[PDB]
RNA sequence: GUCGCCUCCUAAAGGGUAACGGAGGCGCCCAAAGGUUCCCUCAGCCUGGUUGGUAAUCAGGUGGUGAGUGUAAGUGCACAA
RNA sequence: GCAUGCUACAAUGGCUGGUACAGAGAGUGGCGAGCCUGUGAGGGUGAGCGAAUCUCGGAAAGCCGGUCUCAGUUCGGAUUG
């Protein structure tokens, strides 16, 4: 590393507002990181959406007629 | 659209023809002028010649047709564009 | 990135900042506020993260919003196209689908008037 | 400060053991590992002004943590409207601790908050165990500010690993943890 | 139309060699495009990648000269000139 | 393409709660109150009235309180699911 050309880069706590706190390092100037969602918190792979689709075209028919 | 408590409207001769086709083999084209009728699962996999005003255009009814009228698949006007 | 995929605009009341979300309208936002028990007359910049995430959870649980609803709508239109209904044919033609007249204006679907030369009188 | 990163520790213990057991390398220094991370951004709409390059430098500096290398145009092109020697892109090479902690930060924080995030394709490997992908938008890196960015920009992220083959590269990056769908 | 200078061919493996023979250039440019020292290897092709396309920037693989050389051409130059 | 209109482009306004003041007309396969049900269109029951009697019925603008604060908007309401 060359002195005086790189940004401030020091110890950095992150809190994910989902029970997760970690001790990474980043350039977050005079401060830390207050995330909105974590990896182990995001509904993507923790598996909390399961949208797939709604392909029951006939199922709609017997839903409103059967 | 039609009221739910009145049920779907199938023109009561298309129904009997498709039921006869089901009983005796789902292989024939059913010629009808009933653009008025509602596609139903009981006719799925059939081919129906829907009148469009001058000709009975055939439609092969698939799974997704069910929530539609027979006449939706037999366009009545031809445009092709202005000029050429 | 305040809510699901949209940033609520600051200095605007919550009851309409919610409607700023795709898939949320006036009555949908009003319900959301009554369910979450959050006032609707306070500006968004005074919003604690706990109530913000409670509102987010309610919206995500009850409502199709943003990318999900946009993809669902696009899928519905594409299904009409691929099934070939009259509405699907009108969609492919880029022409009104709900039985609107097309002789005179139909302008919001036909775009701007691309006037064409016609026959000339004597 | 002196502390060997969480992601590096996880890699060493768990991933080296897992690769040694489920690829059966006959030599201990054959287990693949991350060699470097390259963060590129081509900002080609810099042939008409310099402020865009300044914003890109600020953004990439904040995201990575070191000054970027600014590449000048190798050849001029009229239809792209760039002259010779104009700065049209900037990139950063991360190795060692900076590599490990930037990867940890990225995976744990940033791409989780992609709009309608659906994961990353598993078929974006170069064919030699290295995986490169692209982010269409930048402020999603919450290590930067929000209400002062000049304009939205994107970037390319490349993980170069000492993996001989694509399948073992995919295994390594899966064990490190990426959102990997089952789609093309 | 041409007249001085430069490069190639004619020119018959030293040099030289004519025609209103065949091809082109020059009347500059550069305070670095000079001196020195250290470092580097290209073009093309293949694969992957936000904007981005054949081709901008990035990664890996390949690739010895086919790139490059301020300016014509030849002789050179990758040991790099 | 033309023509006649409607709704607009907002603050003399939008939204919301409360609260005043009409006329002229229509009605038995009709006008339907009241009650119950539904977010609502409506549905179920269903009196009354061939009607200066009963029903359509609520008049709206306005006034009053709250709110929005000049934003392509809490304007506009086209289009589309
Ligand atoms: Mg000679
Ligand atoms: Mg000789
Ligand atoms: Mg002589
Ligand atoms: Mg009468
Ligand atoms: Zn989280």
């Amino acid at each position: 590393m060359k002195q005086g050309i790189h940004p401030d880069y020091r110890e950095t706590t992150v809190v994910c507002t989902c029970g997760n706190t970690f001790t990474t390092r980043s350039t977050s100037q005079s401060g830390t990181l207050n995330a909105d969602v974590c990896s182990k918190c995001h509904p993507f792979y923790t598996g909390k959406q399961k949208i797939l689709d709604a392909g029951g075209r006939v199922a709609r028919f017997e839903r409103r007629y059967g | 659209p039609r009221s739910l408590k009145k049920g779907p409207f199938v023109d009561e001769h298309l129904a009997k023809k498709v039921t006869a086709q089901n009983e005796a083999g789902t292989h024939n084209v059913i010629k009808t002028w009933s653009r008025r009728s509602m596609v139903t699962p009981d006719m799925i996999g059939h081919t129906i010649g829907v009148h469009d005003g001058r000709k009975h255009v055939p439609v092969f009814v698939t799974e997704s047709m069910v929530g539609h009228k027979l006449g939706e698949f037999a366009p009545t006007r031809t445009f092709k564009g202005h000029v050429k | 990135a305040r809510l699901i995929g949209v940033d609520l605009p600051r200095d605007k009341r919550l009851e309409v900042a919610l409607t700023y979300i795709y898939g949320i309208g006036r009555t949908r936002a009003t319900e959301t506020l009554k369910a979450t028990g959050i006032s609707g007359d306070l500006r968004v910049h005074e919003l604690t993260d706990d109530q913000l995430v409670a509102l987010r959870d309610h919206i995500e649980a009850n409502y199709h919003v943003e990318g999900d609803l946009r993809r669902e709508v696009a899928a519905d239109i594409r299904r009409k196209i691929e099934i070939g209904t009259y509405q699907g044919r009108r969609h492919r033609s880029g022409l009104p689908v709900r039985g609107q007249r097309t002789r005179t204006n139909a302008r919001t679907r036909k775009g701007k008037r691309k006037a064409v030369a016609k026959k000339k009188a004597k | 400060a002196h502390e060997m990163p969480r992601l590096k520790k996880q890699y060493r213990e768990q991933i080296r053991a897992a690769m040694q057991e489920e690829f059966g390398y006959r030599n201990p220094m054959l287990i693949p590992g991350l060699e470097k991370i390259v963060v590129n951004m081509g900002v080609g709409d810099a042939a008409h002004d310099s402020k865009v390059m300044d914003g890109a430098i600020r953004d990439i500096t904040a995201i990575t943590g070191q000054k970027p290398q600014v590449t000048k145009a190798r050849k001029s092109i009229a239809q792209f409207k760039l002259r010779e020697g104009q700065p049209i892109g900037c990139h950063v090479t991360l190795r060692g601790d900076r590599m490990w902690e930037f990867a940890d930060r990225l995976l744990t924080l940033a791409l989780p908050r992609i709009r309608d995030f659906r994961g990353l394709n598993s078929n974006q490997f170069d064919g030699k165990g290295n995986y490169t992908f692209g982010l269409s938008e930048q402020v999603m890196f919450l290590e930067i500010d929000q209400d002062k960015i000049d304009r939205i920009r994107g970037m390319d992220i490349t993980f170069v690993t000492t993996a001989q083959t694509n399948e073992e590269g995919k295994a390594l990056l899966k064990h490190l943890g990426f959102p990997f769908k089952a789609k093309d």
